[PDB]
Order: C-alpha cells, then structure tokens, then sequence
C-alpha cells in the first residue's frame, strides 16, 4: 500500500536485505537504527527570477522530490528563490545541523536555471552573473567543512542546463 | 589522539545533462530528469544501490527524441554501495 | 535518412585523486593508483563491470596513511554495465 | 596459467558469462566477435619534462598498463613526452583510426604531472602553462569528433595530481 510513510517507494523485504548483504560483503554503507536516526535532506529550488524566464512546473519537481526523500526516511528542508550567496549561507547552515551526527547519509537537491559554470541564483543575468559552482557545494559538504557527514554518502542532484547546446549530433543509418 | 581522514569521500553527484548541454522541463509535467529519477528510485531503491539506479535513469534517456538530454554522474567518491533499504 | 545521437555518451573517467589533491608515485614501485588499478582489473574483470572495479579501487584507498589519496570517478555517461569478459 | 594472451588477468568462464547475462538483462555493453574485432587503446605518458621533476618510476606504470590492456584484448599505442598540443594531435589521430569501427570499446590512459586545471605537457612551467584539460579529451572522443566510437564505452584513466593539497583532514577518535 501507498498509505505508509514510504508511499509509492517499493519496499525492501528482510529476505531481500539479507540477499544484498550476502551478494556484497562489507562493501555496503552502514544504515543507522530507524528508531533513533535523524536523516536530513535539503532541496533548493529557484522558480522566480529577476531576469531569466519563470521556471513553470518547478512545483511538480518540489512536490515529487520532497515526497520521495520523505518516503526514503529523510526530513526535508525546502528553500526557494535564493541568490548564489543565499544558497551558500543555506548550505553552510545545513552542514552545521546537529542531526547529521545521528544520520547515516544525506541528499542535496538543486533545481534552477544553469550555465556551463554552474547553477543560477535568482538575481542572475549575463551582465551581473549570480552563479553557484558545483565545486562549492562539494567543498561545503566535505570532511573539513562538514565533519558530521564523514564516511557517510552525500548524494547531490542537480536539475539545470549546463550550456546552450542541444546535446545531439546527426548520423545516417 | 588525532587521525587522518580523506577531505573528500563518499560523494555522488547526478546532473540532468552532459556539460555544455540543455536540460528539459515541462510547464505542467515538471522536469523529466526529476520525474524519471523519482520513478526509478520508487522502483529500484529496494533492489539497487544509488549508482546502479542513476545508470538506469541514464539508460532511459538513451534514445534521443526532440528533447534529448543525457544525465551525468559526477565526481564519485563512494567507496561502498549505497543501498537505501526502503522500509528499514 | 538521418537520426539523432547524444553528443556525449558511454564515457567513464577515473582519476588518481580528488580535485585540489595530490597523487602519489614511487621511484621503483610506480604509481600506486596505476598499480592498484591493474591488480583490481586482473582480479575482478572476470566478475565485475568497470564501474564496480573502480569503486573497489577507491575502497582500497579508504584508510589514509602518510601518502593519502582518493581516486575519483568522473563524468559518467555509461548507460549499461561494461563487462570486459576476459578470455572472450 | 599466465602464459596465455590474458597473462595475469583472471578469465571469465562461459558459465560466469551466462550468469552475468542473466543477473543483468539487456543492460550490458555488447562485445564484438574476438576473431574479427580490432580493439585499440592509447597510453600517453610524460616522464621527462623541461622544468618540472622527472617522473621516475613511470616505466613501471607504462609496462603494467600496456600489458594489462593487451591482456584485455586491446592493441596499445604508447606515446611519450608530449606537449599539450602534441597530446591533442595524438588524440585527434586516435579518434580517426579505422579500427574503432570494428571495435566495441576503447581505453585512454594519461600519466603526467597535473594541476587543478588539468594534465601537464612536457614544456609546462608556472610562467608558461602547458596544460591539457580533461574537457578536451572528452570533446575529442565524443560522438561529434569520434563517430566510430558511438554507443561504445570509452574509459579514460588519469594518473596525475589535481592540485597541491595533501587531501586529508584531522579528526579525534
Ligand atoms: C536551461 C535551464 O537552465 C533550464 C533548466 C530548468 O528549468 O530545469 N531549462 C529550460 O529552461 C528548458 C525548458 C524550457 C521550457 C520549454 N518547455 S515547453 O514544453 O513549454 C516548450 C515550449 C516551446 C517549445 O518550442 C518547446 C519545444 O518542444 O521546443 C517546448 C530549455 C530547454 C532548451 C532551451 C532552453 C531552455
Ligand atoms: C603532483 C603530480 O602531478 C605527480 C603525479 C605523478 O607523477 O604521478 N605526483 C608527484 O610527483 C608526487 C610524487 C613525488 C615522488 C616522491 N616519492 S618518494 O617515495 O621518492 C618520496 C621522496 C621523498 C619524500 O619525502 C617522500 C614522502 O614520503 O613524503 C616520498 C607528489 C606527491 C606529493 C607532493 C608532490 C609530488
């Protein structure tokens, strides 16, 4: 049933979990006790921009991702329409959350306009760029700047363009 | 006592397209990469590690239409398989 | 007739360390990343796809000593598992 | 035995190959007939440099990698002590090789000094940089610039520093 906390996410049975723990040895990330763990996730989604077109349909993405991450057991913080500076501040605040200490993993989701150099903040234009680099996200979440997530999987998801090109070439059959 | 740890480890990034290239979004249906990721997570989180899931998402984009894109896994320092174990 | 194809697909890069960081080499023993990669390829090419092998190489570097480094998989657009099938 | 073409590489038995073809469906890259396929690999290794220290031990890496790629069924081209411009020329020539048409995959191996921006050519110094970007390698081997390797796995291996940092942080137990 989809009426449980996991919603539409297919469950892993106890026999399935033991099979995975047998097909692979000690090459799996340890999972913390469900009763005590405090899993955290962060979604940053920019929809309304100063200069670039409105990201109509972003609400569908926010809804889908928020519900999915909750289904997977994460408490989801949703932040909207931020500049690159605001995103950095939010990421720094996320790295400082005490719940990471009693968590086994994290998810970071970024949804915005994007260019080759990175992700667009709400104030972005060609004249005055407002960009958050992927490099900066990693730096802010690494062992130096986020020791609480040491040895723990950190999944970063980015919905954004990475340039102007259509990403295709022609060939004849 | 103090001990050394890798400064960067246990990361995986998943981007909606390849470098230089566009990613698509529908005004009512949302972003295809996001929608595709949720569907695959819902289906495969029980049986596949996240890296495997991301590959499957990539595979679903293999046949290019008018709105072509190729999601890309980036800067991976996962040393182990990350299984979500949904329900546990 | 002409058909569309993804401009960038079926790539995997494997780097000797993480961005910003050094990679080690011994004057007589060679580069540890290279030596480690060969050993793992020799052992696991028969049973694991290259992505799995690269993860295993990463895992072998997990415990940091005086010459610490963390090999990184980069810009992956493999849509399928790449098995070497050695002997075939 | 290590006396065969595959040397020290453990062989995949026919039962093992069928098990892999059963555990995974049509989610495996197709392998071409062993009797007719023309697999190619390229190793670029810079050992002797104009300004930066000699990469002593590179010969061990060249030997190891060359033999391994041959064991795996690839014909290996080895190019040594090239500038970034020379590397680009060699990569372009490699992309033009007709054998790729009757190949199912390729390996590219780069071994040199490196900085954050990329791989050092033989003429590299701080005053006049001689750098090949990873981005350029991908571009030269993609579907546009190497249509022969369309749909075929392209494995890029880079042994090089990516900066000056030791890559470590301290924590207390
Ligand atoms: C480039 C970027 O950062 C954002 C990423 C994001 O918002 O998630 N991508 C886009 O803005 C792309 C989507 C534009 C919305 C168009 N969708 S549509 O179905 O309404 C539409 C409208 C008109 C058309 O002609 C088409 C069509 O089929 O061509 C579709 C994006 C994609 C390519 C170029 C620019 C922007
Ligand atoms: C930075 C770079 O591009 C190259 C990559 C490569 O050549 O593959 N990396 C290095 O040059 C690193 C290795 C230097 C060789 C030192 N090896 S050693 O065993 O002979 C040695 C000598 C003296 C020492 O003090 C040590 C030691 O244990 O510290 C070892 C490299 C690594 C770090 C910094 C600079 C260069």
């Amino acid at each position: 049933t989809s009426s449980g906390s996991e919603g539409n996410v297919k469950l892993c049975s106890l026999e399935e979990a033991q099979r995975i723990w047998k097909q692979k040895s000690a090459e799996i990330y340890p999972i913390m006790d469900k009763s005590s763990r405090t899993r955290l996730a962060l979604i940053i989604c920019n929809e309304e921009f100063d200069s670039i077109p409105r990201r109509t349909g972003a609400e569908v993405d926010i809804t889908g991702m928020t519900m999915l991450l909750q289904n997977l057991g994460y408490s989801v913080d949703v932040k909207k329409n931020l500049t690159a500076s605001d995103m950095t501040t939010e990421l720094e605040a996320f790295a400082h959350r005490p719940e990471h200490k009693t968590s086994d993993s994290t998810f970071l989701v970024f949804m915005s306009h994007g260019i080759r150099e990175g992700i667009c903040g709400k104030k972005h234009s060609e004249q005055v760029p407002d960009i958050l680099q992927l490099n900066a996200i990693f730096n802010m979440l690494n062992t130096k700047n986020c020791p609480s997530l040491k040895d723990k999987p950190k999944v970063i998801i980015i919905q954004a363009c990475r340039g102007d090109s259509p990403g295709v070439v022609w060939f004849k059959d | 006592a103090i001990k050394k740890a890798h400064i960067e480890k246990d990361f995986i990034a998943f981007c909606s397209s390849t470098p230089d290239n566009v990613s698509w979004r529908h005004p009512t249906m949302g972003s295809v990469f996001i929608g595709r990721l949720i569907e695959h997570m819902q289906e495969y989180a029980c049986s596949c590690d996240v890296e495997e899931i991301f590959r499957k998402v990539r595979f679903s984009f293999e046949q290019p239409d008018g709105r072509a894109q190729m999601p890309t896994t980036e800067r991976v320092t996962l040393t182990r398989c990350f299984y979500l174990f949904p329900g546990h």
